[PDB]
């Protein structure tokens, strides 16, 4: 497959990381080969790490829902600016019938009075 | 007691796995089989629940209900030049051969490369005015997002042509004489 | 027999003013100061109440 | 019959009222402040990011099935209507 290339790699990449994240807590849940041991250690942030977070956190995700928004909005706009202009000619000069999905029209003249099966 | 508290949040990590696989090996076979009659909304979708379900639940058992993630110790003792199947086993056949090098690489706690250009960015706005104006900007920000919420909040709360008793007077008044002194 | 095509086009042209009105509440509301906070508030109404005239 | 059909674009129109609420009631409630408890806030922002770019798209192409489901009605309206029938077959 020509394309789709990137994608699937790019896939693999996530799958490997989650894979190795199964494997190692499918070994840490199994008592054997493993250490169990509480380590109950700080790091301390120099900085406010959930306020510095959501100095860049907020800012980024409302101005990435504000560039998604106007990436469809003027995709619309343009999209928008006669195929219901000749459908109302078949209205009017003959006549017209819509049965199942497809729009037909007789031919006979039942509408002009002629008994002809 | 503490290890059950590890367990109950590895054992649905690790059922986030399953729904992992079960999307992308589905993707595998519907790309190669299906490559045609292209539906941008039809896989927009699919990246769009992707994004919604498995990255709440992951998060929601790695950030609550969870041990700390300082705490516990990821330990690799046992690796042999030989295949062990034991990894097969849990793996299903995934990460082949158990190579030496390939248990030091199980631990790739290293980031990608631009993570370092991220980072000297993260030294490099701290240069001029930080955590001082967006700060402030940040909790008038918050702010907005409560008067927001509470705009939602606020915003989220034919004739009788006929006359049949008309009618039942109209069938009676000219049955007989009633109405006409 | 041209009103109904009319009544169409009054919903289609209508959603560029809806794009519009949502740009504009949204550059105003990014902006750090408002002093027009009735203008922003009357731009989200208009857009709530103006999708249900539609 | 026909009020099968009308009771399907009825329950279809009332899909699409309920689509566009669902969709800006779950842009702004996701929006929330949360203090945290063993988190480990480096991951969550971008997840919200990420969450918050496919459901203003969910709005976008919410707008496109308006766009198509009156069109849908619009070439159903057309076939059958009295506001000049009788009227231009005998002028």
């Amino acid at each position: 497959l020509w394309p789709w290339d990137s994608v699937r790699n790019n896939l693999r990449s996530a799958l490997t990381e989650m894979c190795v994240l199964y494997d190692v807590l499918s070994i840490v849940r199994d008592k054997k080969f493993m250490t169990l041991d509480p380590v109950s250690q700080d790091a301390l942030p120099p900085k406010q790490n959930p306020q510095t977070l959501q100095l860049i956190s907020k800012k980024k995700s409302l101005a990435g829902a504000a560039q998604i928004l106007l990436k469809g909005a003027e995709r619309l706009t343009k999209s928008v600016t006669d195929f219901n202009s000749e459908l109302l000619r078949l209205r009017q000069h003959w006549k017209l019938r819509k049965v199942g999905d497809k729009i037909l029209g007789d031919l006979s003249y039942r509408s002009a009075g002629s008994l002809f099966p | 007691r503490e290890e059950k508290q590890l367990e109950a949040s590895l054992d649905a990590l690790l059922s986030q796995v399953a729904d992992l696989k079960n999307s992308l090996g589905s993707f595998i076979c519907k790309l190669e089989n299906e490559y045609g009659r292209l539906t941008w909304p039809s896989v927009l979708d699919s990246f769009a629940l992707l994004s919604g379900q498995l990255n709440t639940l992951n998060k929601v058992l790695k950030h609550e209900k969870t041990p700390l993630f300082r705490n516990q110790v990821i330990i690799p003792l046992v690796l042999s030049p030989d295949r062990d199947e034991d990894l097969m086993r849990q793996t299903e056949g995934r990460v082949p051969v158990f190579s030496h090098e390939v248990v030091p690489d199980h631990l790739r706690t290293k980031p990608d490369p631009e993570v370092e250009e991220q980072e000297k960015q993260l030294t490099t706005d701290a240069a001029r005015i930080g955590a001082d104006a967006a700060q402030k900007q940040i909790q008038s920000l918050n702010k907005m997002c409560s008067n927001l919420l509470e705009k939602i909040s606020k915003e989220e709360r034919n004739k009788q042509t006929f006359n049949p008793t008309d009618t039942n007077a109209l069938v009676a008044a000219v049955a007989f004489g009633k109405g006409l002194s | 027999l041209a009103n109904e095509r009319l009544r169409a086009l009054e919903d289609i042209e209508r959603e560029i003013g809806a794009i519009l009105q949502n740009a504009g509440t949204v550059i105003l509301e990014l902006s750090k100061e408002k002093t027009n906070e009735r203008l922003l508030d009357r731009q989200a109404a208009a857009f709530t109440a103006s999708v249900q005239h539609v | 019959s026909k009020e099968t059909l009308l009771q399907s674009y009825n329950k279809r129109l009332k899909d699409d009222i309920k689509s566009i609420m669902d969709n800006f009631t779950e842009i702004i409630k996701t929006a929330k402040i949360e203090d945290e408890t063993q988190v480990s806030r480096a991951t969550q922002g971008e997840q919200d990011n990420y969450e918050m770019h496919v459901r203003a798209a969910n709005i976008v192409r919410a707008g496109e099935s308006l766009m198509k489901l009156v069109s849908d009605l619009k070439q159903f309206l057309i076939l059958n209507d009295f506001p000049s029938v009788n009227e231009a077959i005998d002028q």
